[PDB]
């Protein structure tokens, strides 16, 4: 559970020549595409 | 749309907004003008 709600932490990393940036946003744009009433979030190092 | 009662709007806040709400960065007290749905059991005395 992630703050207070059912969750499923993901590890990943860039790969090789991209940086994190783009690598977190495809993230986002994947997340978007899942079903209805799926969300996300980042935590840990991606949180800070 | 009238879909929801004010009964379902004081559940759905109670249970999907008020705890996140209830941690956000500067919130001390959260109060809910409602109550949360509970599983009401209705006894009837001629029937027990």
């Amino acid at each position: 559970r992630y703050n207070g709600l059912p969750s499923m932490e993901i590890l990943g990393q860039a790969a090789p020549g991209k940086s994190t940036g783009e690598a977190m946003e495809l993230m986002e744009q994947l997340a978007s595409k899942l079903p209805t009433g799926v969300g996300y979030d980042w935590t840990g190092m991606s949180y800070q | 749309d009238g879909t929801m009662t004010q009964e379902d709007i004081s559940d759905y806040v109670a249970a999907n907004m008020k705890d996140a709400i209830s941690r956000t960065s500067g919130v001390g007290d959260v109060q809910l003008f409602g109550s949360q749905y509970a599983m009401r059991i209705w006894m009837n005395p001629n029937e027990l």
